[PDB]
């Protein structure tokens, strides 16, 4: 039989058995995508955009064998990373929170997809607004294979999209745009195409007119996908 | 010069020698255990060069 984080009333599993009498597993695993950042809200100065979040790494389809297993296991899926929240006045913005790491392991055996980073809070500083970065893997115990997550995008002086990512990893968001101090808006950038499970980056938002701005984007939850033989 | 009494036992002398009980605490979470242990197992013998 097979698990999935698509199944309806899903929940997380902690020290439960490996199935009795089952032979082994294949696994595969997705973090979750990290919050943006949002930027500097003012009537006056330079107003830099915040950060896009990093997107989750990716464990592929891997089997492991009973003998390597362990008589319990975990499961942790990743939670999406909460995005930076308005300034709440004419001041500068707020970091997202980073993705939720997902987890495998037991025995011998552990894989680990990680989160990816939030992006950084704008401010009156051109330097600042910095993109996530993506969610590595870690692998021990079974020689399985695994991709790291995508770039979340800079927001600050010179805004950009998010790193796309086909390559089962999770692509970044993009960087919020902005305003200068003695002349109009500049562009933020886009999130990035992807088709791995692991969960998108959250894109950044822009510096803005005192009473302008939104939140930013949330990270996209991770994945769990495990097959019982 | 060498004589010894019988071995009178802390019972008999009233002494209460009882072990103190193992002092509990609130431990972190089960998701947050689970991600230490996948942690530390990254930094470990059979993880590669580690």
């Amino acid at each position: 039989f097979t698990i999935s984080s698509e199944d309806p009333g899903y929940e997380d599993l902690i020290d439960e058995q490996v199935p009795e009498g089952a032979s082994g597993c294949w696994v595969t695993l997705g973090g979750a995508g990290g919050g943006g950042g949002s930027g500097r809200r003012a009537n006056s100065g330079y107003r830099y955009g915040g950060g896009g979040g990093g997107g989750g790494g990716y464990i592929d389809r891997v089997w492991i064998p009973r003998a390597s297993l362990g008589s319990t296991f975990t499961l942790i899926r990743g939670l999406g990373g909460a995005g930076g929240a308005r300034a709440a006045g004419s001041s500068n913005g707020n970091n997202g929170a980073p993705g939720g790491s997902t987890v495998f392991s037991s025995g011998s055996v552990s894989l680990t997809a990680s989160g990816g980073a939030a992006g950084v809070k704008g401010t009156s500083s051109s330097a600042s607004g910095s993109g996530g970065a993506g969610g590595t893997t870690s692998i021990s115990g079974v020689s399985a294979t695994g991709y790291t997550g995508g770039k979340g995008g800079n927001g600050g002086s010179s805004p950009s999209s998010g790193q796309s990512r086909t390559d089962g990893s999770g692509a970044g968001g993009g960087g919020g745009g902005g305003v200068r101090s003695n002349d109009n808006s500049f562009s933020g950038g886009s999130n990035g195409t992807s088709s791995g499970p692991a969960g998108n980056g959250g894109r950044g938002t822009d510096g803005s007119i005192n009473t302008g701005g939104s939140n930013a984007g949330s990270g996209g939850d991770g994945y769990v996908l495990i097959e019982w033989e | 010069a060498g004589n010894e009494s019988e071995p009178k036992t802390l019972a008999e002398l009233e002494a209460e020698a009882a072990t103190d009980e193992l002092s509990p605490a609130d431990p972190l979470a089960p998701a947050v255990r689970a991600q230490i242990d996948a942690l530390v197992a990254a930094k470990m013998k059979p993880t590669s060069g580690k």
